[PDB]
RNA sequence: GGAGGUCAACAUCAAGAACUGUGGGCCUUUGCCUAUAGAACUUAUAACGAACAUGGUUCUUGCCUUUUACCAGAAC
RNA sequence: GUUCGCGAAGUAACCCUUCGUGGACAUUUGGUCAAUUUGAAACAAUACAGAGAUGAUCAGCAGUUCCCCUGCAUAAGGAUGAACCGUUUUACAAAGAGAUUUA
RNA sequence: GUAUGUAUUUAUUUU
C-alpha cells in the first residue's frame, strides 16, 4: 500500500480515512509498550488491519511492582555511575532525520545490524546472587510454576531471600520514611482542611 | 488522503509532519485550506510520536549508544512544549508541561547531587506516565471530533443547522418576536379584510412611535383608531421597560 | 364519559412499546460505540414459494457503514385525498378602522 | 423504519429455482438508479455456487409506483419491458399511459414520494450488384438467410447491395426479390 | 495554511539563485507581469464632473482603477503617475496627474472639476 | 468452432507490459486520491490506445467458459488483458446463444455486467440507459485516421465496415460524407455494448500504410451512443419494427394468459 | 482427568453497614414478625485502579475588543 | 492421511510387510467492488466586470431560499457569506349626462 | 484582515 495509485484501492482509501478515528488509540497502546532503557528489543502483538490500514499494539504491559522497581532503580544507579564517569557526554540531535528522508523500511536496514548491548547494570556475582540471573529479562518470570502464574502473568509471588535482595537494590527509590507519625500536618486531610 | 481528498494538493507534509504550503496563496485559498484543531493537533500528536520512535530507530541502527538514548527521550518528553507544537491546538495540555517540568527539576536535584551540572539524565519514568495519561484523556475527545470530520467529509454538513440566541444575535430575536407579537393583535382587532398593506403600514406605525418614544417626542397621529393606539402604546411601553 | 382505565393502560402500553422502538433504532444509528449501551426469515415472498432468508453482514468497522446515507435535501409533496370544508357561522367600519 | 417496513418485491423468475434463500440485508444502501434516494439492499445468488451476484436496484417506492422487480426491472406480471407494456396498453384506449419521468432531480427525488403511481402501473472479389431490396431490412437477415441457403457491403441510400464471396467457386455453389448479377475485374 | 505563515516548503534541490535567473528568463515571456499597466483601488480627492452623461462623482468615491507609470519624470527625478476611473453611469475613462511641485491634482481626458 | 471453440484464449499482452497508472502531466502536481492532477488544466488529455484486439488471433476458452460466467472480459474488448487463459471472465466476440444466457439480465445492465444508468449522458457517453435499448453507435471523430485524404468515402465506410464486421453481426452502416459520423447498427445490445468499449480510441487503415509507424500520436475516434434517426424514413422503419413486436409479444401474452384461466 | 491461555461469552461490583434462599405466624401477593442454611470480589485515614485524564451545563472569578482556545473553585 | 478392523498373500508362528476392502475422523471461502480515455473532485490561469444600507466611507446583527463553504461544533467566520434590489390591473359596483338600435 | 462575480467547446448526431 506504500505506493497505490490504483482504481483498485478505491476501498482501501475509504478504509484509511475511517481508521484515522481510531489512530489516537494506537498511539498510546504503542506508545505504553516502550521497551524501557535495559531491555534490548520488546515483541509485541499487533492487531493490523487486513488491508494495512493500521496496526495496533495489542498488549498491556504488567510488571512485578517490587521487581520493576528493583530493575528501574538499578538502572538509576547505572546513569548516575555514567554521568559521572566519562568525560564528554554527547545528547543527540534533534529532530532525528530530516524531513526529505523518507522513514528507512524496517525489513532492510535494521533488522540485519544486531541490538548494540544495553544499560543493564554489572550487579553483584555474590551478594544478588539469588536475583542476578532473571533480574533483566523482559519478562522477568515466565516460566515458574511456583514464583509466577504463568504466562499469563498475573499474581506474583515470591520468598524471603529474593525479597531481601529486591529490597536491597532498590534503596535509592524506596520510601525510606518507617511511621505514620512522620506525617502530621502532610497527610490527605491536612490539605483538604 | 484526507488532505488530497479534500482537494488540496499544495499543503505538503514532509515527514516530520510539518505542514506547509507549496506555493503563495491567493484568498480563496486560504479559505478552503483553513484546517482545524481536528487535523492538527492529531499532526502535532503524531509528530511527537515519530519523533520517539525516531530516537529509538537511532539507537537500533547503533548510530548513538545505550546512555544517550534514555537521555535522549527524557529530553524529549520533557521539551515537547519546544520540539512539537501541540500547545498551540489544545492549551490545556500547558497543564502536563507544567507537570512534566516540574518533575524534571525533581529528578534532577535527587540525581546530580554531588556530580555535575551536565546533561547526563535518562530516568524517564515520569514524565512518561504524564504524557501518558494526558494521551489517555483525548482519545474520546479526538474521536468525537475527528468522527464529526470525517462522516461530514463523506456525507457532507447537515443541511437543517438551526442556530441558537446568544449574546450578539439576541436584539435581533427580540425586535423579531415583538413585531410578530404585534402582527397578531392588530389582525385579530380589526373587523375583517385587510392585510398585508395594512400590515408594514401598521409596523411601520409601529417603529415610528418607538423612535419618537427614544427622542421624549408625544407621537400622536392626526388620526388612527384608537385601539390600536392601545395595543402599540402597550407594547412600546414593555419594550421601554 | 371520561376513558375509563383500562382503556388509558393500553393505549400507554402501546405507545410506549413503539416510542421505545423509535428511540433504540435511532440510538444504534449513530457514531458511538458508547452510545449503544443505552439501548427470522419473516419473508413470504409472492406465494412463498422460494421462501427467503435474511441475514444481516458485519460491516468493515472502518469503512462507512451506511454506505449510501449522504445528507440531501428533497422537497416533500402533499398529497391530498379530501377536502376539509372550513365552516363559519365592513362598511361605516372602514372609518373607524 | 419507512424503509425498512415495506418488504421487497421481486421476480420468481430471476429469483432461481432453489427452494431455500440466503440473502444480505443492509439498511442503507446505494441510491435508486431512479429516485437517487437510500434504502435497504439485498443480496443474494440465484445457485448457492452461482459465480454472480443479485442486488436490487430500485427502491420499494420506485417500484411499487411502477409495479416492476426490483432485480428484472420487469413488470411483475407479464414480465415486460415497462416501455413496452404501456405501449400495448396504449394500443388499446387511444393515446394515453406513457409515463412521463422525472428530468433534473429534485424533480425525480420529489416525485417518487408521492403515492399516485404511474400509468402503466394504474391498470395493475466477386461482386454482384444487388438491387429490389426493400430499405427495411437488415444486412444481418440477407446473410444469414444465405447461409441457411449454403463478405458482403450494402448502401441504404441507394437500396444496392455488393457481395464478394471468398471464391466464384461459391459463386457456382449459390449459383446452384433480387437482381444478381455476377461481374469483377 | 495560515495567513501569517513562517515556512514555505521548497522542493528537496531549488537552488535559489539559479531559480531567480531561470524566473528571471521566465519573466519576459508572460503576459500579466509586462502589461505596462497597474490596477488600483482608490478614491477621488477633488469630486469631479462627467462629460458625457455629466454625472457627479460627489466627494470622494471608492473605485476599482487603473495606476500608470507616466514616461515624464517631475524636474530631474521625481515619479509622476496617471489614474483612470471609469464612469458609473456611462463606459469612460478620465485620467489624472500628480503634480509633486503643486500638491494637488491636475487631470484630462473626461471630467472637470467643480468650484 | 474449430476456430474458437478449441483453441484456448492467448495472453495478449505480459504483466510487465500493461502501461502505467497516473495519466501525465494534465496538470501541475500530482494527487494521491482522486488520480488527477493538481492546478491548472493543461490540452484536453486523450490519446490513441497502444492496444486493440484481433477476434480469431486472440480470442479463445477460458475458464468463465468451464465455469459457465455470463459476462465478458472487457479488457479483452481492449484486448488489454493480461490474465490470458487464467481470466475469470468469457474471451470472446458475443454469439447468439451467449445472448441468448444474458437475455433476463441484459435488461438492467449490460454485457461487461455494469449496472446502466438512467438519463444517457450530457455527451452520451460510456454507457447507455437502461430506459431505451439502444442499438445504434455513433462513429465519430474520423481523423483517428489522423490527416491521410482519401480518394472517396468508399474508403471510410469500407474500411468501418471491415473493423465492426469482426465485432458482431451488423444490421445496418452509414457513414456520412458532409458531416464526419458513422451509423452502425447491430442486431443486438449487446454486441453494440462490445462494439464500444472495443473500438474506442483506435486507429485505421492497414497494419502499414504511409504514416502508419506514426498512429500512436492521433486522437483516436470517439465512439459514443447515438440519438434517435430525424428522418422519416427510419422513423417509419422504427414505428413499424415496434409495432410488429409488440404483436408478436402479445402471443405470449395470450398462450400465458390462456394459461390463466 | 490435571496444568495452564496477554482466549471469548454471560452474570455481578457503592449499600438501612447494606446479600440471597428457605421454614412458620398475621394482614390480604406485597408487607410485618419469627425460625434456619449459605455468603465469592470490593470497602474505615472508607473502596473495584495502593493509580489518574478529558468533556457537557450551571454559577463565581481570572486574562480582557469579540468567538474558539483559555485562567481556578464549586454543584450536578 | 491417521486410526479401528476384516480378508488374501509373503516374512513369519499370531508377531513384521504388501495388497484389497468395510468403518470413523475431516465437510461448501469471496464479491455492493474487474486493471488509465467514455458515469462525472476542486482550484489556478486568461479576458471582462468592480463593493449593503448614503451625498460619501465604514461597524455590524438578523430575517426568507429547492445555494451553500471552512469549522469537532448548538461557537464563529466566509463582502453584514451569497441570492433579495426587479416585473406589477378583474371578489368590482353605485348614480348621473350625451350618442346609436329595438317590442 | 488582502473580496467577489461572469465566460472560457477541442473532437462537426442521419432530413
Ligand atoms: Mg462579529
Ligand atoms: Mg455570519
Ligand atoms: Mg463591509
Ligand atoms: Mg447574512
Ligand atoms: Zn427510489
Ligand atoms: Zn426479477
Ligand atoms: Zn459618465
Ligand atoms: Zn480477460
Amino acid at each position: 500500500h506504500s505506493d497505490m495509485a490504483s482504481k483498485m484501492y478505491n476501498t482501501d482509501k475509504k478504509a484509511f480515512l475511517g481508521a484515522l478515528k481510531y489512530l489516537p488509540h494506537a498511539i498510546l497502546k504503542l506508545l505504553e509498550n516502550m521497551p524501557h532503557p535495559w531491555e534490548q528489543a520488546k515483541e509485541v502483538k499487533v492487531l493490523y488491519h487486513t488491508s494495512g490500514a493500521i496496526t495496533f499494539v495489542n498488549e498491556t504491559p504488567r510488571v512485578i511492582e517490587p521487581v520493576y522497581t528493583a530493575q528501574w532503580s538499578a538502572t538509576w544507579i547505572a546513569m548516575r555511575r555514567e554521568k559521572r564517569d566519562r568525560t564528554h557526554f554527547k545528547r543527540m540531535r534533534f529532530p532525528p532525520f530530516d524531513d526529505d528522508e523518507p522513514p528507512l523500511s524496517y525489513e532492510q536496514h535494521i533488522e540485519n545490524i544486531e541490538p548494540l548491548d544495553p544499560i543493564n547494570l554489572p550487579l553483584d556475582s555474590q551478594d544478588d546472587e539469588y536475583v542476578k540471573d532473571w533480574l533483566y529479562d523482559s519478562r522477568p518470570l515466565e516460566e515458574d510454576s511456583k514464583k509466577v502464574n504463568g504466562t499469563s502473568y498475573k499474581k506474583w509471588s515470591f520468598d524471603l531471600p529474593e525479597m531481601s535482595n529486591l529490597y536491597r537494590l532498590s534503596t535509592p527509590l524506596r520510601d525510606e520514611v518507617t511511621d505514620k507519625n512522620y506525617y502530621y500536618l502532610f497527610d490527605k486531610k491536612s490539605f483538604f482542611n | 488522503l484526507l488532505i488530497h481528498r479534500k482537494g488540496l494538493t499544495y499543503l505538503h507534509l514532509d515527514y516530520n509532519f510539518n505542514l506547509k504550503p507549496t506555493k503563495t496563496l491567493t484568498t480563496k485559498e486560504r479559505k478552503k485550506s483553513r484546517l482545524g484543531n481536528s487535523f492538527h493537533l492529531m499532526r502535532e500528536l503524531l509528530k511527537m510520536m515519530k519523533l520517539i520512535v525516531d530516537t529509538h530507530v537511532q539507537f537500533r541502527l547503533g548510530n548513538v549508544d545505550a546512555f544517550q538514548l534514555a537521555d535522549g527521550i527524557h529530553y524529549i518528553l520533557n521539551h515537547i512544549g519546544q520540539l512539537t507544537g501541540i500547545y498551540r491546538y489544545k492549551y490545556k495540555v500547558m497543564h502536563q508541561i507544567r507537570a512534566c517540568k516540574d518533575l524534571k527539576h525533581i529528578i534532577y536535584y535527587k540525581f546530580n547531587k554531588n556530580l555535575g551540572k551536565g546533561p547526563g539524565c535518562g530516568f524517564w519514568q515520569p514524565a512518561w506516565r504524564v504524557w501518558l495519561n494526558f494521551l489517555r484523556g483525548t482519545i474520546p475527545l479526538l474521536e468525537r471530533y475527528i468522527g464529526n470530520l470525517i462522516t461530514r467529509q463523506f456525507e457532507g454538513r447537515s443541511n437543517e443547522i438551526v442556530k441558537t440566541t446568544t449574546k450578539q444575535r439576541l436584539d435581533a430575536y427580540y425586535d423579531l418576536e415583538l413585531r410578530n407579537s404585534v402582527m397578531d393583535d392588530i389582525l385579530e382587532m380589526m373587523p375583517e379584510s385587510i392585510r398585508q398593506k395594512k400590515a408594514r403600514t401598521i409596523l411601520q406605525h409601529l417603529s415610528e412611535a418607538w423612535r419618537c418614544w427614544k427622542a421624549n417626542i408625544p407621537w400622536d397621529v392626526p388620526g388612527m383608531p384608537a385601539p390600536i393606539k392601545k395595543i402599540i402604546e402597550r407594547y412600546i411601553k414593555s419594550k421601554a421597560d | 364519559p371520561l376513558p375509563t382505565k383500562a382503556e388509558i393502560q393500553e393505549c400507554t402500553a402501546r405507545t410506549k412499546s413503539y416510542i421505545q422502538r423509535l428511540v433504540n433504532a435511532k440510538l444504534a444509528n449513530s457514531n458511538n460505540r458508547a452510545s449503544s449501551r443505552y439501548v427470522a426469515p419473516a419473508n413470504l415472498l409472492l406465494n412463498n414459494s422460494h421462501h427467503i432468508e435474511v441475514v444481516s453482514k458485519q460491516m468493515d468497522p472502518l469503512l462507512p457503514r451506511f454506505v449510501g446515507k449522504k445528507a440531501r435535501k428533497v422537497v416533500a409533496p402533499t398529497e391530498n385525498d379530501e377536502v376539509v370544508p372550513v365552516l363559519h357561522m365592513g362598511e361605516a367600519d372602514p372609518n373607524e378602522w | 423504519d419507512e424503509i425498512n417496513e415495506p418488504p421487497p418485491n421481486i421476480c420468481e423468475q430471476c429469483l432461481g429455482d432453489e427452494a431455500n434463500i440466503r440473502m444480505t440485508k443492509i439498511p442503507q444502501g446505494s441510491e435508486c438508479k431512479i429516485c437517487t434516494l437510500p434504502f435497504t439492499l439485498y443480496h443474494f445468488k440465484t445457485s448457492k455456487r452461482s459465480n454472480n451476484i443479485i442486488k436490487t436496484l430500485i427502491c420499494v417506492r420506485c417500484a411499487t409506483q411502477r409495479n416492476i422487480c426490483q432485480c428484472c426491472m420487469l413488470d411483475s406480471r407479464w414480465h415486460i419491458p415497462i416501455q413496452l407494456r404501456d405501449h400495448l396498453i396504449s394500443l388499446v384506449n387511444e393515446e394515453n399511459v406513457m409515463t412521463e419521468e422525472a428530468k433534473n432531480d429534485m424533480m425525480k427525488r420529489f416525485l417518487s414520494l408521492k403515492n399516485v403511481k404511474l400509468g402503466g402501473a394504474q391498470i395493475t472479389t466477386k461482386s454482384f450488384f444487388l438491387y429490389n431490396i426493400d430499405a427495411s431490412i437488415p444486412e444481418w437477415k440477407i446473410t444469414d438467410t444465405v447461409s441457411q441457403l449454403l463478405s458482403l457491403i450494402v448502401n441504404h441510400k441507394a437500396k444496392c447491395g455488393g457481395l464478394r464471396f471468398q471464391s466464384s467457386e461459391l459463386g457456382e455453389r449459390f449459383v446452384s426479390i433480387f437482381i444478381i448479377p455476377w461481374s469483377s475485374g | 495554511s495560515e495567513r501569517k505563515a513562517i515556512n514555505k516548503y521548497y522542493p528537496p534541490d531549488y537552488n535559489p539563485l539559479e531559480a531567480e535567473k531561470l524566473s528571471r528568463k521566465m519573466a519576459k515571456k508572460l503576459k500579466t507581469m509586462n502589461k505596462s499597466h497597474a490596477s488600483i483601488r482608490l478614491m477621488t480627492p477633488f469630486s469631479m464632473r462627467c462629460l458625457e452623461c455629466n454625472e457627479y462623482i460627489p466627494k470622494s468615491r471608492k473605485f476599482n482603477g487603473k495606476k500608470e507609470l507616466l514616461k515624464e519624470k517631475y524636474l530631474d527625478s521625481i515619479k509622476i503617475y496617471r489614474l483612470t476611473i471609469s464612469c458609473p453611469r456611462c463606459a469612460n475613462s478620465i485620467a489624472f496627474r500628480t503634480d509633486p511641485g503643486n500638491s494637488d491634482y491636475v487631470m484630462e481626458v473626461g471630467g472637470v472639476r467643480n468650484y | 468452432m474449430t476456430s474458437w471453440r478449441d483453441k484456448s484464449a492467448k495472453v495478449q499482452v505480459k504483466e510487465s507490459e500493461l502501461p502505467s497508472s497516473i495519466p501525465a502531466q494534465t496538470g501541475l502536481t500530482f494527487n494521491i486520491w482522486y488520480n488527477k492532477w493538481s492546478q491548472g488544466f493543461a490540452g484536453n488529455t486523450r490519446f490513441v490506445s497502444p492496444f486493440a484486439l484481433q477476434p480469431q488471433l486472440h480470442s479463445g476458452k477460458t475458464r468463465g467458459d468451464n465455469d459457465g460466467q455470463l459476462f465478458f472480459c472487457l479488457f479483452f474488448a481492449k484486448g488489454m488483458c493480461c490474465l490470458g487463459p487464467k481470466c475469470e471472465y468469457l474471451h470472446h466476440i458475443p454469439d447468439e446463444e451467449d445472448i441468448g444466457k444474458l437475455a433476463l439480465r441484459t435488461e438492467v445492465l449490460d454485457c461487461f455486467g455494469r449496472e446502466k444508468f438512467a438519463d444517457y449522458r450530457e455527451d452520451m457517453g460510456g454507457i447507455g440507459s437502461f430506459r431505451k435499448k439502444n442499438k445504434t453507435l455513433y462513429v465519430g471523430g474520423i481523423d483517428g485516421a489522423l490527416n491521410s485524404k482519401h480518394l472517396k468515402p468508399a474508403q471510410i465506410e469500407s474500411r468501418i465496415r471491415f473493423v465492426f464486421s469482426r465485432l458482431g453481426d451488423i444490421d445496418r452502416i452509414r457513414y456520412v460524407e458532409s458531416k464526419n459520423c458513422g451509423f452502425v447498427k447491430f442486431k443486438y445490445q449487446a454486441n453494440a455494448e462490445f462494439a464500444k468499449e472495443a473500438m474506442s480510441n483506435q486507429t485505421l487503415l492497414l497494419p502499414s500504410d504511409k504514416e502508419w509507424d506514426d498512429r500512436r500520436e492521433g486522437t483516436g475516434l470517439l465512439v459514443k451512443w447515438a440519438n434517435e434517426d430525424p428522418d422519416p424514413a427510419a422513423q417509419k422503419r422504427l414505428q413499424e419494427e415496434l409495432k410488429l413486436e409488440s404483436l408478436n409479444m402479445m402471443v405470449h401474452l395470450i398462450n400465458n394468459n390462456t394459461n390463466s384461466a
